[PDB]
């Protein structure tokens, strides 16, 4: 199924706490006392680090802690590490089965400097329009800690309809870049009064807007 | 995601 | 912690079968039938496909299928898709409420058919130049296999800096969809002819040109 949604990059330099945060949906992530938590290397095996709520696992540290408020669920990791570097996951269960999981969240040890998105929206060409095809570009580029949630307006009415995006990677510059694309029919395009592309960072969300013109 | 309090 | 012996590749062919297996020990995936399996891709939002030994979620329909022999669990996916191009770890509870997880892996579905590039590129936009600055996308869409070597041209002979190309990532239709940037000042943009991404997919180029004198 669907719908936990945390932050993309929590960041954290050596010693500075982090704190993970996962928001849920109206209705199975209320009155909620489960929520596990999972932490996913490098390339090796999942570990269970929080088990419902707040309790830990038997070779986990006196670090690691999670809460509740009502909708978010914590963790605050205290006392960071080179070791504690990883993607990290928050989860719950419905149905019997039926059980959500988040969107994910990069732990970054700051070895660079913190940039926030150059988000570039692009329209479709003149040419391309000629074509008979249509899409747009949203570019994000030079950014750091390279972990970026992205979203899709039409007439600020939230897509996941005609969406596919890429995975973060490192440029030149030692930051990093991404793209998201939607792609539609010409009319689709020009039956709106504006499109937009929003991105979601550490402190940071960003937007930008496109109207369909003529050019003619 | 698990199994269960078990 | 010690975790479950699992093969790390568990290769089938578009509509085949896949028997990928999970051993651990008789206080683990022989004790209890309490063995899960999930579906992760890269980097994305993880997924739990069966349940309780044998038992499937809410829509998985019946040829994500499961199986106990004693110290031994195994997934037997039948009828190859394409999409299922996953890392399919393991569980088992250990008892005393902690969970423990499979090994590094990775499941490669044979024969799926070859993808030549959609190339668009597009002219820097009417929000970009009035802030002057000038950037152009060459999007490199739904390829397979995931091998693209991208340049690009002023006029006709090579830009090597100002540009930066992304690596490639699945589109969730399970092909590849990377990007690559050519980032000018606006003077750089108006003295040419041509401006051109030249993208070559299997021993085939794709050039596309843009230029100039057009309404922006």
């Amino acid at each position: 199924p669907s719908a936990l949604t945390q932050p993309p990059s929590a960041s954290g330099s050596l010693g500075q706490s982090v704190t993970i945060s996962c928001t849920g949906t109206s209705s199975d992530v209320g009155g909620y006392n489960y929520v596990s938590w999972y932490q996913q290397h490098a390339g090796k095996a999942p570990k269970v680090i929080i088990y419902e709520v707040n309790k830990r696992p038997s070779g986990v540290p006196d670090r690691f802690s999670g809460s509740k408020s009502g909708n978010t669920a914590s963790l605050t990791v205290s006392g960071l590490q080179a070791e504690d570097e990883a993607d990290y996951y928050c989860s719950s269960y419905e149905g019997s089965d039926n059980f959500v999981f988040g969107t994910g969240t990069k732990v970054t040890v700051l070895g660079q400097p913190k940039a926030n998105p150059t988000v570039t929206l692009f329209p479709p060409s003149s040419e391309e329009l000629q074509a008979n095809k249509a899409t747009l570009v949203c570019l994000i580029s030079d950014f750091y800690p390279g972990a970026v949630t992205v979203a899709w307006k039409a007439d600020g009415s939230p897509v996941k309809a005609g969406v596919e995006t890429t995975k973060p990677s490192k440029q030149s510059n030692n930051k990093y870049a991404a793209s998201s694309y939607l792609s539609l029919t010409p009319e689709q395009w020009k039956s709106h009064r504006s499109y937009s592309c929003q991105v979601t960072h550490e402190g940071s969300t960003v937007e930008k807007t496109v109207a369909p013109t003529e050019c003619s | 995601q698990f199994h269960p309090x078990x």
